[PDB]
RNA sequence: UUGGCGGAAAGGCCUUGGGUGCUUGCUGGCGAAUUGCAAUGUCAUUUUGCGUGGGGAUAAAUCAUUUGUAUACGACUUAGA
RNA sequence: CCCUGAAAAUGGAUGGCGCUCAAGCGUGUUACCUAUACUCUACCGUCAGGGUUGAUAUGAUGCCCUGACGAGUAGGCAGGCGUGGAGGUCAGUGACGAAGCCUAGACCGUAAGGUCGGGUCGAACGGCCUCUAGUGCAGAUCUUGGUGGUAGUAGCAAAUAU
RNA sequence: AAUACUGCCAGCUGGGACUGAGGACUGCGACGUAAGUCAAGGAUGCUGGCAAUGGUUAUAUGCCGCCCGUCUUGAAACA
RNA sequence: AAUUGUUGAAAGGGAAGGGCAUUUGAUCA
């Protein structure tokens, strides 16, 4: 959602050449994370390995209002609230074990060729 | 020896097709060395090979093949058309295939 | 159309290759003279090769030895028409018109 | 266990779908035959889905077959199996939806111990 | 019922196929397929091996042998389709090959859930082997180069074009 | 055959060895053709001329930058002659263009390779003799090319240069065929005849 | 390994001396199989990351403030350890 | 044959590239490519000509044999799928899960449609032979409800000023 | 005399592609003195490999393909 | 369902969407 919006050169490093400064859904977005923190701390996980790994923003029901018009007319004038969700995690992935044996099927000519090799090799 | 080679290099030109509709279900091959039908009516029968490569491995082998035969001539230019099994993905249109000297009647 | 006068041996193949018959308003194929004696014994006819005879040369009962055999459907001529533009008179240069003996060529390879 | 039935061959494996339903969702991927004066799909021109003919059809012989050789057949409690005693070479039982587990493993049982093949054995079982 | 009932069932009972008159006649081979030709191979694993055909096996197979003091082919059958006759020639006269035959080769059908998913000649096959090789031999001796010529293998170069190459 | 088949453009006709080597990259054989300037095409001077100026005449009328991009090298133009038989829209003619590299002169790494000619394409063989023909370098020098002298003297040098690497040559095949001539008149010479080589 | 030539896209070529193999130019010996009548019967190259040894140095840009030869915002042009 | 006669407005048409003992023009001869065209074969449907109660054995509206044909607006006829209800039957299914919904999962039928596997779900539902209709939507500037591009855009600038 | 051209062979033969429908016998024919056999009212024998072929969908490639319904002789229309 | 947000997969030189056949990726008896 960037239509026919403002340019700026503090949004440089994200490679965009459009940004903004929104205010009420930074604080909005700011307290989820704050309570995100309480909770996490609450329930024991350390703030060290922390990190938002889901976030969501859905449209709510609309507030609707009205507005006038010329030559005596209604139209449309509502909000588009929001429901935000997020979840942080401990962040930890080292390894894992990969995938399963996927055992191969050989041919007769198949096993012969590499009975060859093997005998022909040292 | 440097050179082990048991076929006959072959180009895949196109399908036989007309000016607006094209028939995949039979290709266009092109043998080097030859150049009228009398002497393309030699490898008649012959089998084609198309041999190539992916990324992933199917029985052991990353190299597919698809097979195929000669069925008749095609043009004066030694040009013969070609039936296989599955037809050709129609990106090989001047890809290098492997005619086989088999079945030899010679 | 294009006619022309036919000869014994392309009259032959003609019954031998694409020879049916017409039994009780249907396409029976000539495979043994039988049939044909069964559906042509009144009129002396009872081989392939009698009908053969009765086409080639007209007789008494040449009338219904024709109308016994279905049209012949041929294909298209093995070696092409010979011409570029087949709806020109033979004289002119096409297949259209009259081409005597010359139409034995063209039915046999359309055969 | 089927019986010995020509090769199964299908003129047209695809299916025949409307004309505009990917273009529009009001249009269901459900045939409907294009009855416009300037319709393509009815004017049957190059390029265009196929309508579908009388041409399309299947082998009496090898019709209403299953891959496996066997008719699908609905069955839904043991007195419905216990019809293909004699027909288990054609005829495959298949176990309805609206049937709970504890009749349908008593239906496999028995179609187990009467040798009827069932299309369905993995239904509704614990994994 | 989901479904009430097939009214008619078709009737479970085999029918015997129909007599069938397609007898079966001996392999009519090549003009140029004559015992004792050099054979070049296109296909299997022994191609472009050159060998001698000896014996006309009743499987429609040539026996061919590959002599081993040559090129170490054995003793085979090789399918007619498979083979270049080369227009030279070494005579087999007096090279038994009246014990092999069919079922000389038994395949002895492998086992089939063990499978080798990991990890054997008969010293009658190699007797056998030694005891044509040796008069195989003995008789190719008496012109030149057909050892070495027999040794090396066919390949096809640049500009060679089978359509005008008598082989 | 070969991988790589260099073309050279002295005495070519421009339309039968753009169709050849669009047939040629069609089929699937990499081509690369050098001094594209010498190319010949017939007709008179003037009457190129103005087919060029014609074709010039053609341009957007809105806005000249998106019209047809008249190009005034030798070597682009042989390219546009070529586009113009390929289907460059379809992805098989961008893979035959891309296949393409047309050079003025004889680049460094095309000097020390052999260059072959198309016998169906040359003026000398297709033109009746005693007809006006044309050379694309004083065409493109005419309409606007601005590089004519130097690759002029680039081609002088490298004349230079193979001139000398050809006597060199000369004098190599001279002694070789000297030796051949002294291993002649024996056994497996007497043997070779009689089999032919 | 010594030297020379090549700038158009040189990025390649020639050449000097030694070492490491082969040499089918000619004459011998040894093994070739149970891959079963063909089933591409691999050995070439285009990138990315990973692991092992030798080798080369420790930098800039943007935002922030400001300048004005610049401008709607961008952008341009400057400066400040 | 060619040239003058022969001049119209965005930049362009033998389609263009291009072609000159032509790849231009007239004529003569072969080879080559193809239409849902022609010949044969496999399958489906329709029509016509027939056989088949000497059976346990049922569907003679069933089965099989032979031949021919298969375009199409308005329109007519015939054969079939599905929806809301009622009668007979399945001593039909189901709280251990009925209906409904979702499901680039599977099967059958040329097709309308049917069926299975999984998730959600919570009290009803289905097959067979018939009767009945308020029985099938893609449009009618169709009636009602909700929702998108425009769009975080126009704009929130009269009335002296914080 | 030979040869060119046309037409005939119920003369022979080499190579390649598609198709395998029907399912105990019924008929028309040939070989065989005779048993019996056959290319004679629709393909069988042997052998090899696997227990990958193939179905659905996405992308890619070669070709084709104008927007649904109505009015109209004429529709996709700048109706 | 229209519409919308994240995760997972694919494509994107002045459109997308479809048909004729196949390669590759995912899945399937």
């Amino acid at each position: 959602f960037n239509s026919s919006i403002g340019r700026t050169a503090q949004g440089k490093e994200f490679g965009v050449t459009k940004a903004r400064w929104p205010a009420k859904s930074v604080k909005f977005v700011q307290g989820l994370l704050q309570n995100a923190a309480a909770n996490a701390e609450a329930k024991g996980l350390d703030a060290t390995k922390l990190y938002v790994s889901h976030i969501q923003v859905n449209q709510a029901p609309k507030q609707r209002r009205r507005t006038y018009r010329a030559h005596g007319r209604i139209n449309k004038y509502e909000s588009s609230p929001s429901h935000i969700e997020l979840v942080v995690t401990e962040k930890e992935e080292a390894v894992a074990k990969a995938a399963e044996k996927k055992v191969v099927r050989l041919t007769s000519r198949q096993r012969g060729r590499i009975a060859a090799q093997k005998r022909i090799a040292a | 020896a440097e050179s082990h080679r048991l076929y006959v290099k072959g180009k895949h030109l196109s399908y036989q097709r007309s000016k607006r509709v094209n028939n995949p279900n039979v290709s266009l091959i092109k043998i080097e060395g030859v150049a009228t039908p009398q002497d393309a009516q030699f490898y008649l029968g012959k089998r084609i090979a198309y041999v190539y490569r992916a990324s992933k491995e199917v029985r052991g082998s990353k190299i597919r093949v698809m097979w195929g035969k000669v069925t008749r001539t095609h043009g004066n230019s030694g040009v013969v058309r070609a039936t296989f099994r599955n037809n050709l993905p129609a990106k090989t249109f001047g890809a290098s295939v492997r005619i086989f000297l088999y079945p030899s009647n010679i | 159309v294009a006619y022309g006068y036919p000869s014994y041996s392309t009259i032959r193949q003609l019954v031998y290759k694409r020879g049916f018959g017409k039994i009780n308003k249907q396409r029976v194929p000539l495979s043994d003279n039988a049939i044909i004696e069964a559906n042509l014994g009144k009129y002396g006819i009872l081989s392939i090769d009698d009908l053969i005879h009765e086409i080639i040369t007209v007789g008494p009962h040449f009338k219904q030895a024709n109308n016994f055999l279905w049209p012949f459907k041929l294909s298209n001529p093995s070696g092409g028409w010979g011409v570029p533009r087949k709806f020109k008179h033979f004289i002119q240069g096409g297949s259209f018109g009259n081409r005597e003996e010359f139409i034995n060529k063209l039915v046999k390879s359309m055969n | 266990a089927s019986l010995p039935h020509p090769k199964i061959v299908k003129k047209h494996t695809k299916k025949f779908k409307r004309h505009h339903s990917d273009r529009y969702h009001r249009v269901a991927e459900n045939w409907r035959k294009q009855k416009g004066i300037d319709s393509v799909v009815r004017r049957r021109f190059r390029g265009n889905i196929s309508q579908p003919k009388i041409g399309y059809g299947s082998n009496k012989k090898t019709k209403f077959l299953s891959p496996s050789g066997h008719k699908t057949f609905l069955v839904a409690n043991v007195k419905d199996l216990e019809t293909l005693t004699m027909h288990t070479k054609t005829y495959a039982a298949e176990i309805a939806h609206n049937i709970s587990a504890k009749n349908r493993v008593v239906i496999l049982a028995r179609a187990k111990a009467l040798g009827i093949k069932v299309t369905n054995p993995k239904g509704r079982l614990a994994l | 019922t989901a479904q009430q009932a097939p009214k008619w069932y078709p009737s479970e009972d085999v029918a015997a196929p129909k007599k069938t008159r397609k007898a079966v006649r001996p392999q009519k081979l090549r003009a140029s397929l004559v015992p004792g030709t050099v054979l070049i191979l296109l296909a299997g694993r022994f191609r472009g091996k050159r060998v001698v055909y000896l014996k006309h096996l009743e499987d429609n197979t040539l026996l061919v042998t590959g002599p081993f003091k040559v090129n170490g082919v054995p003793l085979r059958r090789v399918n007619a389709r498979y083979v270049i006759a080369t227009s030279t020639k070494v005579s087999v006269e007096g090279v038994n090959v009246e014990k092999f035959n069919v079922e000389y080769f038994a395949k002895e059908k492998l086992t089939k859930k063990e499978k080798k998913e990991a990890n054997e000649i008969k010293t009658e096959r190699v007797e056998d082997q030694k005891v044509v090789d040796k008069a195989l031999l003995a008789e190719i001796k008496k012109t030149p180069l057909l050892k070495q010529y027999l040794s090396a293998s066919f390949s096809l170069k640049n500009g060679d074009k089978p359509h005008l190459l008598k082989f | 055959v070969e991988p790589v088949v260099v073309i050279d453009g002295k005495g070519h006709l421009v339309g039968r060895l753009a169709s050849v080597v669009a047939k040629q990259l069609l089929n699937g054989q990499k081509i690369v053709v050098v001094r594209a300037e010498e190319l010949n095409i017939s007709g008179e001077f003037f009457r190129n001329k103005l087919k060029y100026h014609d074709f010039l005449r053609k341009a957007t009328a809105f806005n000249k930058t998106r019209g047809p991009f008249h190009f005034r090298a030798p070597s682009r133009i042989f390219y546009k002659a070529l586009r113009g038989m390929v289907s460059h829209k379809t992805a098989r003619g961008k893979a035959a263009l891309e296949r393409l590299k047309v050079f003025e002169g004889i680049p460094p790494p095309y000097d020390k390779k052999k260059r072959v000619v198309v016998p169906q394409a040359l003026r000398v063989l297709r033109l009746k003799p005693g007809r006006k023909y044309t050379t694309l370098g004083k065409l493109s020098t005419s309409v606007g090319w601005k590089y004519e002298d130097v690759v002029a003297k680039l081609e002088a040098k490298r004349k230079v240069s193979s001139a000398e690497y050809y006597a060199k040559k000369r004098a190599f095949t001279k002694k070789v065929a000297s030796a051949n001539a002294t291993a002649a008149e024996s056994d497996v010479a007497k043997q070779l005849a009689a089999l032919g080589y």
